[PDB]
RNA sequence: AGCAGCCGCGGUAAUACCUGCUCCAAUAGUGUCUAUGGUGGAUGCUGCAGUUAAAAUGUCCGUAGUCUGUGUAUGUCUUUGUGUGUGAUGUUUGUGGUUGUGUGUGGAUGUAGUGAGUGUGUGGCAGAGGACGAGGGGCACUGGAUAGUUGGGCGAGAGGUGAAAUGCGAAGACCCUGACUGGACGAGCGGAAGCGAAGGCUGUGCUCUUGGACUAAUGUUGCGAUGAAGGACGAAGGCUAGAGGAUCGAAAUCGAUUAGAUACCGUUUUAGUUCUAGCAGUAAACGAUGCCGACUGGACGGGACAGUGUGUGUUGUCCAUGAGAAAUCUUGAGUAUGCGGGUUCUGGGGAUAGUAUGCUCGCAAGAGUGAAACUUGAAGAGAUUGACGGAAGGACACCACA
């Protein structure tokens, strides 16, 4: 099916394992599906009422980053990842750390 | 000699094979000879339980029942010796 | 364009052991230390630290490749006589 | 004779790609006797070799006329009556090609060995 | 495969040959050990019982056979009586000559478990009684 | 194509074709010979002598000044070690592993190295016995494992 | 009822069974059962196959042997076949008979290769220099989360589920706070990045050990490749002794669900999970892919060293040529059935069966080696079009919603 054989591991024997965030099953770290997100600490449909409540003259709402980790059954079921066709299976998407802002 | 039984070959075929293996382990360390620390010669033997003595220079020291040092004596003799250096 | 006559730009970008005729990369040189005028013979990829006798210094140190001649010193590649 | 078989595979590779010259980084004495028998029969243009106090080097000039060359390992021993069976196994037709032997008179192909009453060890072939 | 390596090649190729089953029965000398008639091509027997066997599906039929006793070795066997209406010439305590089927010791067609075939009945050809050339015993 | 690994590196030296005799020598030829014969008496091994000639005297090939190789020159002057330097480095490496294993028993990494280091030393000894450089009954002198 | 080596025929519409005609092949002969050569490149010297069809061994070291480094051809003579190759010859022709010539195994004696160690230092090993690495053993410290003990606050539920039940809570739970104790683990950074023979290896600082690459006018001088027999290492679970005990959890046990669930889901509670010393010897121990040597197009990268506009050792992705049964392969699964570079192992239709029995090893649990009788016409690989999914999407519709 895949030339990966399903996981990003090259030229090493073993690679460490983790426990899935939803069911808790044991999986290699290079095979798990991993996602990163930055969420506002306060909901967006609440910003107006928070501008009259604040006592400080200048306030910044905080943001946190979260890394998640799931197994193949839990990501497929939750629709985090979907079935693709034979040729579209080969397309990888990245981040580009050299972007300007 | 004997293939598997060693110093436990004085017991014939009595007592069971698990119990003759406990006799063989403790009997090897009990009847061996050890190097003295003061004179440096290989002449330390056991007198009674916990009493080891050198046949030359006659010095006496205190140890285990069947072995010259015990596994929990080594652990605390180091701690006192690291505490003085540091 | 024959393989028996390569341009001399190519002969520079060839591995030392793949060259057509046997030829290495090392040579002997002259070094002058400082105010006082001595002159020592050294090797270009020396594995020892050298020091000038007059005005006791250290005029050559070893590295992983070519030996590093001190700042206020200058070398010259030896030529043999005929 | 490990150098003779290495040379024949590198020649088959270049003759198929359309090269004009071939440079190998090794050269032995009986590898040069095999090549001198292809030159006098018309199958290569010439060659030349260098002395470097390493394993040697050699440069072959190809022609456009070679169909194939090979080496036979191990070097079996053939009497003068068994020369003709090795010919029907290795050459495509009865009019061209040359099988070479190492006899007590040098290196000869299969037509000369019959006109001198000798046998020897087989080395290779080419057509 | 060097020129002085012929003892390594005879030792190696003799061992590979044993993986052939037909060759292995001959080389180890056990080709006639478990065989109900040994080295004979035909054999005589006396008839004990007269039974009927089902065909193996997808065929509907009942093939007529007999249970016998081999006069030469005292082994029991079953044999198949070929033609149409021919099982009724034989009786019990008759003598019969049986031979092979012709397929290396396997059964043929839809007949399960039978490896032999009645040929004569009291020294008269069974195929000739069916064509009318000879008379019943 | 290394002996005990799958390494395939090609680094190393390449000496010239047809060298000559050095003109830039500062000392004499007879004053240099009496020093190559001095360092051989202090027990300096022959690969380390050639590194002093190159770096401090300007001699790149000592077969052009001494008239022959380094260990044939020292032989005529009566300096012949008891064991050659190749073989005795290997006995010494196999003794420093044997005495580390006497304190740290669970070093399975060093126990595997001791096997390979020491089968390489019995192969080099078998060569010097075919060639009559050590006796036919030589045994290595080894620390004793416990 | 019968036929049919094999594929197959016969259920009132038999070109295949039984009977009659007609025709086909060979012919004084023509069928059947059994053994054997070819058929069979389906035993493979010539001349097979081993990623997925049967098949490369979990990993290194290593002796015998093979290969490499430093046993030949031919003239003359001689000694042995009853067979056979090939001429002649009208027993009326013929199988024949008679009759000319050649050939088969060892040995003796010449000639040719044939001349000999030298010099050089190409593979390997040993030593140098400055760098690089979650390679290993030991010692000393450190970080928070889970659980628990104990001071202060609060006053009725908390937990977990598709939804609940058993079970815990007014001797004050849960939640918030000040102090402590203990075992285990080392997040984020963390990747188609590095190291180790493989199994494997991520806190910090010390220490004893280790590897491959690179750089060079250092030493030596062929000291090498492969490898039945022998040896060491080897995930997790298990077993033997001691120590330890947070979390999770086989077995046991209740509560649900169900037609029934000795199961999936949950509650109470264990062996085990950790360390030291050993035994054992197995894995989808996988790239399901022996080791060494020669040669071969492009494009975009990474990691180490050295140089200066490049090189050597390694390694990831994508395109040709070529190969393949195809899927696919790109330092090989390429270099022609145009078939020979050196040297090993394993397979020979399915099932019985990795089973019996013997032997070697183990405390055991078991491991290693390893059949037959009897049965049977397929079992299998890769791909094509359909049908189906208690499969995923995109469009739609007042026999769908709003
Ligand atoms: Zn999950
Ligand atoms: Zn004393
Ligand atoms: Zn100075």
């Amino acid at each position: 099916m895949r030339r990966n054989h399903g996981r990003g591991k090259k030229n090493r024997g073993s690679a460490g394992s983790i426990q899935c965030d939803k069911c808790g099953s044991v999986t290699p770290k290079d095979k798990a599906i991993k996602r990163f997100r930055i969420q506002s600490l306060i909901e967006q449909a609440s910003f107006d009422d928070l501008k009259q409540a604040t006592i400080y003259d200048v306030f910044e709402v905080p943001r946190m980053g979260y890394k998640s980790q799931f197994c193949v059954s839990c990501a497929c079921h939750a629709k985090i990842v979907r079935v693709r066709s034979s040729q579209a299976r080969k397309i990888r998407y990245g981040f580009n750390p050299n972007r300007v802002a | 000699g004997t293939k598997k039984v060693g110093i436990a070959g004085s017991f014939g075929a009595r007592y069971g094979s698990t119990l003759r293996k406990r006799m063989k382990a403790v009997l090897e360390t009990q009847r061996a000879k050890y190097i003295c620390e003061a004179c440096g010669k290989k002449t330390v033997k056991r007198e009674a339980v916990g009493i080891w003595k050198c046949r030359s220079c006659r010095r006496v020291f205190a140890g285990g029942s069947y072995a010259k040092t015990t596994p929990a004596g080594k652990i605390f003799i180091n701690m006192v010796k690291q505490y003085n250096t540091k | 364009s024959d393989l028996a006559f390569p341009t001399r730009e190519k002969v520079g970008s060839t591995y030392k052991k793949d060259r057509l005729y046997r030829e290495g990369n090392g040579f002997f040189m002259y070094v002058r230390c400082g105010g006082c005028r001595h002159t020592t013979c050294c090797y270009s990829h020396s594995q020892t630290n050298i020091s000038c006798p007059g005005c006791g210094d250290i005029i050559l140190t070893s590295s992983g490749g070519r030996a590093v001649v001190s700042p206020n010193c200058e070398f010259k590649k030896i030529i043999r006589n005929i | 004779s490990a150098a003779l078989a290495n040379m024949c595979k590198a020649i088959n590779n270049a003759s198929r790609a359309g090269k004009r010259q071939l440079l190998l980084r090794f050269s032995t004495e009986e590898m040069r006797m095999f090549l001198l028998q292809m030159l006098r029969h018309g199958y290569i243009s010439g060659f030349s070799y260098i002395h470097d106090k390493r394993s040697g080097k050699s440069i072959i000039d190809l022609n456009g006329r070679l169909n194939r060359c090979g080496a036979i390992s191990p070097n079996y021993i053939v009497k003068r009556d068994g020369i003709e069976d090795f010919r029907t196994r290795l050459l495509p037709a009865r009019q061209f090609g040359h099988v070479l032997f190492n006899t007590s008179k040098g290196i000869l192909d299969h037509k000369e060995c019959l006109t001198e009453n000798v046998g020897g060890k087989i080395l290779g072939y080419f057509y | 495969p060097g020129l002085f390596s012929a003892n390594n090649l005879i030792k190696s190729r003799k061992a590979k040959r044993l993986a052939d089953t037909a060759y292995r029965k001959r080389a180890l000398g056990t080709k006639y050990k478990h065989s109900v008639l040994g080295r004979a091509p035909q054999a005589k027997a006396i008839v004990l019982e007269k039974i009927g066997v089902e065909a193996k599906q997808p065929n509907s039929a009942i093939r007529k056979a007999v249970r016998c006793q081999l006069i030469a070795t005292g082994k029991k066997i079953t044999a198949f009586v070929p033609y149409d209406g021919s099982v009724t010439y034989i009786e019990s305590n008759d003598e019969v000559t049986v031979e092979g089927f012709g397929k290396k010791g396997r059964s043929v067609g839809d007949i399960p478990g039978i490896r032999f075939k009645v040929c004569k009945v009291q020294n008269v050809s069974l195929h000739a009684i069916f064509t009318g050339k000879k008379e019943k015993p | 194509a290394k002996m005990h690994s799958s390494g395939k590196g090609r680094s190393g030296s390449v000496k010239p074709y047809a060298t000559a005799f050095p003109t830039w020598l500062t000392k004499s030829v007879d004053e240099i010979k009496s020093d190559v014969i001095q360092m051989g008496n202090k027990g300096v091994p022959a690969p380390d002598i050639g590194t002093r000639l190159r770096d401090e005297y300007g001699i790149g090939k000592a077969s052009d000044v001494l008239g022959e190789s380094i260990t044939r020159f020292l032989q005529r002057n009566g300096v012949v070690p008891k064991i050659p330097h190749d073989l005795e480095s290997l006995v010494h490496r196999a003794n420093t592993l044997r005495s580390h294993l006497n304190i740290y028993r669970k070093d399975n990494s060093a126990k595997y190295r001791l096997i390979l280091v020491s089968s390489r030393m019995y192969r080099v000894a078998r060569y010097y016995k075919r060639k009559m450089r050590i006796p036919g009954n030589w045994k290595p002198k080894l620390v004793e494992l416990n």
